[PDB]
């Protein structure tokens, strides 16, 4: 009964060439009056979401004319003729035949496109004065890799690890990942190796203290 | 020109109450329906509830997970919408937006940040992060609340600076790290506003 | 009384979207509608008198650099000097010239020879080329009088007739030297009512004029417009002045982008084109030669000198033109570079083209320069180049470039997918559109860029050949009639449809005083009669009298052929027979078919009456009346 | 489900008028905007400067 | 470095059309050229907008202004200058 | 509770000048959702009707932009910036709040403004062939009178007369009337005048048989 | 391109039936509603009927004055609207239009004239009305049906002609009075194609 | 101050090469007034 919509998870693209993103439904959105109920929303990084397309075809004012939309029935498509750098963000395709709406869905993120890059795996020793307090934070730094999705694991280990990924780099368009694993001093000295699996790297990489 | 302003947000201790207000200008507020949408930090955005207009009776609807504590009202005398935050918890920590329209959210406000915590101000703990051979830096842990200002060589060193975004700990503190990558005068100056803490650190092999 | 809204709101507000989307389409169509080219004309050094002549000259890699003219009154012996640094001399003796510059037809335009003598050659060339361009488009110039079409022309002063003036020739000196009169004379002799502006912007004038014309067509000021440029030298002062600058190659040939380039060479010429909005062109049933998409123009700005160029300005104008045309840098396939041949301009132009066009290219692009074939045509340069590109689109062949041995080493040719054009290439239709770019940078600083696209594809319509067809040719003088007859005979020697040419000659052409007609059934008989034609008459009309004769003009089987080919005569004969049917005991149609007896006078007299009536009716059908 | 369709239709298709009227104003101002004068200079016979 | 445009209306008058002293050569062409009238202004000021010189007898200046207005509507420039200038160098107009 | 709307009956207009037509009502047409329910229709002579304005202040496509509409509550106004020759016709201000609509109302006429003129009243005797037919159709004619509103009555009568009016002249812009009293010749033989009233007439002029 | 064509007119006798057809093209006919309207000669306009679309039940509605006699049908497969004139009277002689849309009359057809009159064809009778004093005319009457072409001097006399339109009379036949005003060679030609009668008369003192 | 409209046209076929025609001037006045979007009764001063 609850309708569902889907779209490609990601679509990297460089400026200059057109791009297309589809949205497929599990039911026919066409109504008896002869309308489709499809909306498109864009969220820039760190800004409030804004409306681009409603009812599938016509475009709201203020939105640049390079955007366009089409489709009908259960399949709809958004097209951009000239991809631009500022067009990065998250796109959501929504229905309005069934109300109220609960969630916006996973959405589709768009990022700039470049060559495949392998992260520079590094591991650093914790400072002495931090150890004297009774704490130890170990970091498996991954530097200058593309695209996202670089998985990491701790071996010597989870439940006390927090992962932070920087935004897309301004110049080289790559990313850096830091998985901070926190432990007490006693636990850190109790044992005397962070596995990395990313599509940029060819083989698993293990780096210990 | 259609203008929306939001107010009433801030840091609130768990278990208390709060009020959020949105003021509209440039259009007939008495003919629209208001909606509230929240976004969890580093997550997706969720629906909260909405309120209709006077023409259709001015009824309201809320989500199931947030029913029983929240009430939304409107005042057409000065065109202001109020939301009553009740029993704020750590999970309800999210950025809130007020949107015009029932189903067509064609205008969004700037949004307000709501923080719920049980900790007090505390200076950061800054530590060196020395290499073993090209990268290096300084690790800052256990500071609350946001933000912390980390600079390299008083702004002299900028290339290769990677100030990884902070993440809240399970105890209520913020942890982050700055890593600069220069192979083969590396000053990491750390400053904290809420505790007025100034820390100077140097790293060498 | 407020619930009856659910259906009405939907019915009302569907119309809102449907209606007000048209306005959104209209803003785009008013901002960026493409322009169509429906006619061109030009003349250039080397005997070129038509675009086909230019294509023929270019296709066989033939240059046209010639010697100095001797009929203009110059002093050849003192001016020509191989020594570079003698006072008041030029160290070159070559160039491109129009040896028929002074020729003009004064009688055609109703201008006395005394006026024609004082007229500047540019005015005469502009008049002739404008008439030729209008004729090429298939529009009657006479019927064009009284409308709101506009003219735009590019020319500069040359000091023609700057010496003493005799009183006999005095009278039209001021009106024959001015610049506004260049468009004034065209608007006068053609009776137009649109704007008439002459723009002088150094060597990039012509395209600028074209640009202006396009804007007018988008504003609704005019429906038809024609734009062009002209340049003919009257004094050799430019040669001496640029010889003192050591900017002219001793050979007089411009080796564009070659490793041995050392100078430029001046030339002359004139070109004119006619422009139309695409929708209006479709509505009026014209034929589309090519489509101009977008254009841009800016200024060099603060540079290393008053005449030195700047690469950044050229890059900016290229980006502006591409943005206005709504295309991408990877869509074009060939660019007509300026190619002046200087030791400084070519590296900068090549670097700019590398910077803007030579990026992310899946297939390398080509470039050429007409100046290597003709020279620097100055104010008439860019239009000429445009014409070349149009022909390249119609013949589906990339023309080659002359006078190249190795690419210039001052630039890095590996920085982008761009390479020279030294051999002919095939350019066939392949589904994707074909586009071209034209550039021109002036001495003063202004720059221009144009984007051209192939005409939309159309399907042909088959027609059946008529058995016998007339061929009517009209002109203003007997010698012009003879020339027209000779040209038509030359055309018919090929493989063309007689019905096609007859229809084009009767519909897409004007009517004049001197007239001559022939009747043909086959191409060979047509050309034989046309060559043998020696009779014509410029009579003066009077009043027509329809004399009806008596008797003695009968023979059985009169109209059997006419009833079999003439529909109006057949229907009139049948109607008359039906009218006379009740009081007769025969069939008049069969009587005239060959199934009647002359002895039956009661059939004889009505037969003559009916044939006379039908002959009057067919005369009425053609449009003549008594 | 689809019973409260009047409100949906009204608020959906009010935006169409609201923004495409601005589009109509845009075309009107594109084809007929006034142009202001901000500075002049002249030199004419009679000592005028 | 901006994109302001210039449009001017003027006609040639044959200043210094006679014999020229030998040391003055190399400057007459740019001295008397019509396009240089606006090109020199744009080069001295450093502008980058379109530069056009028109000539339509006694109604040149107004025409120029009209053109400028149209350009201002098309977004080709931010601001523009428009005007005209006449300076008689020979009495030929009086006698004719 | 049926809403009734009225407008001025006739308004001559000179070309090149703005014109305005008002439309009142017996009840406010504003609805709860916030839309006025009014439409403006134009009917050119010898032509099918045409839509001009819907929902008070919205102009349909194809219509020249010189038309405009405004108003609210119970009163609305149609305004035209400059009037041309083609704007001659009939205008209707028709509501849509209450359905069905029985009729379009009387409307408003538009013509070319001209000075006041008087007619030259003529009366013509019946033809004797018509007497042989056996009827008495007596005709009196008025030529070149402006404006409309001329009235004709019979006194030697009701139910035995008929009138004809020509359409406004392309140049003279006046009007002509031809009134005919119809009876039987038998009644004519027993008793051997069309009273005329017009605003162009200072006094009522009546011509006898 | 949006277009629609009406057909099925003519002259009919009282008592029997007739049908009018409208064919639409250039748009989705299955969505819009169709209505029929009628204009009497020398009168205004009044609504006749309409038919709803499929999505709203495909019902019909007819004018109260003429209810119970007319039927409106639709063919979405061929996109044609049919109106069934039943038991016509003399009052039904008028011009009928078909219009897209139920409430908002958006697009209109070319119309179709329908005449209902029990009278039969009859040749025209021309009586020349002679002056008794600067005008002269030919009163034509008893011609059926329309039209009749009346000219002065076979078109030679043009100025001063006031061709008053024909008016139906209580007798059921048509009559008109065409005159020309000339102060101080005068023939009127009357052609009635339905009766195929051509008669030329004169007006002289 | 502000501009409202402009119009440029050519005299065309006239009595002579330099002779003027009143109809062309009327047409250009009407075109300029229409482009401005005003009426002839709005302006109150003109420089011939």
């Amino acid at each position: 009964d609850v309708v569902m919509t889907q779209s490609p998870l990601s679509l990297p693209v460089t400026p200059g060439e057109p791009a297309s993103i589809s949205c497929r439904s599990s039911q026919s959105l066409l109504h008896s009056n002869g309308y489709n109920y499809l909306d498109w929303y864009l969220q820039k990084p760190g800004q409030s979401p804004q409306l681009l397309i409603y009812l599938g075809s016509n475009r709201a004012s203020g939105v640049p004319d390079r955007f366009s939309g089409s489709g009908s029935g259960t399949d709809f498509t958004l097209k951009i003729s000239r991809v631009e750098a500022e067009d990065v963000g998250v796109y959501y395709c929504m229905q309005s035949l069934q109300t109220p709406r609960l969630t916006f869905g996973p959405g589709t993120k768009v990022d700039i496109k470049r060559t495949v890059a392998a992260p520079s795996v590094f591991i650093f020793p914790p400072s002495d004065e931090q150890l004297k307090s009774g704490t130890a934070s170990v970091v498996c730094l991954l530097n200058n890799f593309y695209p996202r999705g670089a998985k990491v694991q701790w071996k010597v280990q989870s439940g006390n690890s927090q992962e932070s990924v920087t935004e897309q780099d301004s110049k080289d368009s790559t990313y850096s990942l830091s998985s901070t694993l926190t432990l007490s001093k006693a636990d850190y000295e109790k044992h005397k190796a962070c596995e990395v699996t990313h599509q940029g790297l060819s083989s698993p990489v293990t780096k210990s203290f | 020109e259609v203008q929306l302003v939001q107010s009433g947000g801030g840091l609130v201790q768990p278990g208390r109450s709060l009020r959020l207000s949105c003021t509209a200008s440039g259009f007939t507020f008495g003919d629209y329906a208001m909606s509230w949408v929240r976004q969890a930090p580093g997550k997706g955005l969720e629906w909260v509830g909405f309120i209709r207009s006077k023409a259709y009776g001015g009824t309201t609807e809320y989500a199931a997970s947030v029913k029983g504590r929240f009430t939304i009202s409107r005042d057409d005398s000065k065109s202001i919408a109020y939301l009553q935050m009740n029993s704020l918890k750590t999970e309800d920590t999210a950025v809130y937006y007020c949107t015009r329209g029932g189903t067509l959210f064609d205008y969004w406000g700037q949004g307000t940040l709501v923080t719920v915590s049980s900790a007090s101000t505390k200076g950061p703990s800054v530590f060196p992060l020395a290499p073993s051979s090209a990268a290096l830096g300084c690790l800052v842990k256990d500071y609350f609340p946001e933000p912390v200002t980390v600079s390299w060589n008083s702004g002299a060193l900028t290339s290769g600076v990677h100030t990884f975004p902070a993440v809240l700990q399970s105890s209520g503190l913020y942890s982050l790290s700055s890593v600069v990558t220069v192979p083969s005068t590396y000053i990491c100056n750390v400053n904290h506003k809420p505790s007025n803490t100034k820390v100077d650190k140097k790293v060498e092999p | 009384m407020a619930s009856t809204d659910s259906e009405k709101v939907a019915e009302y507000l569907r119309r809102a979207t449907l209606d007000l989307r048209a306005a959104r389409q209209r803003i785009r169509e008013l901002e960026g509608e493409p322009i169509a080219i429906v006619g061109m004309a030009c003349r250039l050094p080397g005997g070129v008198a038509s675009p086909e002549d230019l294509w023929r000259l270019v296709a066989e890699r033939v240059d046209a650099v010639s010697e100095f003219p001797g009929d203009r009154g110059w002093d050849l012996d003192s001016l020509i000097d191989p020594d570079r640094e003698r006072a008041g001399t030029s160290y070159v003796g070559q160039g491109g010239f129009l040896h028929d510059a002074g020729e003009f037809d004064a009688g055609f335009f109703g201008i006395s020879p005394r006026e024609a003598v004082a007229m500047d050659p540019q005015q005469r060339l502009l008049l002739e080329t404008s008439w030729e361009a209008l004729e090429n488009a298939g529009v009657d110039p006479i019927a064009l009088k009284g409308t709101d079409t506009g003219v735009f022309s590019g020319l500069m002063g040359q000091g023609y007739g700057s010496g003493a003036v005799a009183p006999e020739l005095e009278g039209f000196v001021t009106t024959g030297v001015a610049s506004s009169v260049a468009s004034g004379r065209v608007s006068y002799v053609l009776g137009l009512e649109g704007p008439a502006v002459t723009v002088d912007t150094a060597c990039s004038s012509s395209l600028v004029a074209m640009h202006l014309a396009a804007q007018a067509l988008r504003q609704g000021e005019c429906s038809m417009a024609l734009a062009g440029g002209v340049t003919v030298m009257a004094t050799p002062g430019s040669f001496v002045e640029f010889s003192r600058q050591r900017a002219l190659a001793p050979d007089g040939r411009c080796k564009a982008f070659a490793a041995a380039a050392d100078g430029t060479g001046w030339s002359e010429g004139v070109g004119v084109v006619v422009l139309e909005r695409l929708s209006v062109a479709r509505e009026r049933g014209h034929r589309i030669l090519a489509v101009l998409r977008g254009s841009a123009v800016n200024q060099d700005g603060a540079s290393n000198g008053l005449t030195a160029p700047n690469g950044l300005s050229q890059q900016r104008v290229i980006r502006r033109a591409l943005a206005a045309a709504g295309l991408a840098p990877s869509d074009v396939d060939v660019v007509e570079a300026h190619g002046t041949g200087t030791t400084l301009g070519d590296p900068i132009e090549a670097q700019a083209l590398l910077a803007t066009y030579g990026q992310e290219r899946k297939q390398p692009l080509w470039l050429g320069s007409l100046k290597s074939n003709i020279g620097h045509a100055q104010a008439a340069a860019g239009v000429a180049g445009v014409i070349k590109m149009v022909q390249a689109l119609r013949h589906e062949t990339l023309p080659p470039t002359l006078h190249v041995d190795k690419p210039t080493l001052e630039v890095d040719w590996s920085a982008g997918a761009i390479e020279l054009l030294t051999e002919a290439r095939a350019w066939p239709r392949n589904g994707r559109p074909r586009r071209a770019g034209v550039s021109s940078f002036g001495v003063s600083g202004t720059n221009a860029h144009l984007i051209l696209e192939e005409a939309p594809a159309e399907e042909p319509v088959a027609a059946p050949e008529l058995p016998v067809v007339p061929l009517v040719v009209s002109a203003r003088s007997t010698e012009s009639l003879s020339g027209q007859a000779e040209r038509l005979a030359s055309l018919l020697e090929g493989d063309v449809s007689l019905t096609e040419v007859a229809g084009a000659l009767v519909s897409r052409r004007a009517v004049l005083d001197e007239r001559a007609v022939v009747v043909a059934g086959s191409r060979e008989e047509a050309v034989t009669g046309l060559r043998a034609l020696n009779t014509a008459g410029s009579g003066t009309p009077g009043k027509v009298v329809w004399v009806f004769p008596g008797q003695g003009t009968q023979w059985a089987g009169m109209g059997r052929e006419l009833l079999a080919e003439s529909p109006v005569f057949a229907e009139r004969i049948a109607e008359c027979a039906a009218a006379l049917a009740p009081w007769i005991d025969w069939s008049l149609v069969d009587v005239l078919r060959g199934e009647g007896d002359l002895g039956r006078v009661d059939v004889l007299q009505p037969a003559c009456f009916a044939v006379m009536v039908g002959l009057a009716a067919v005369w009425e059908s053609v449009g003549v009346r008594p």
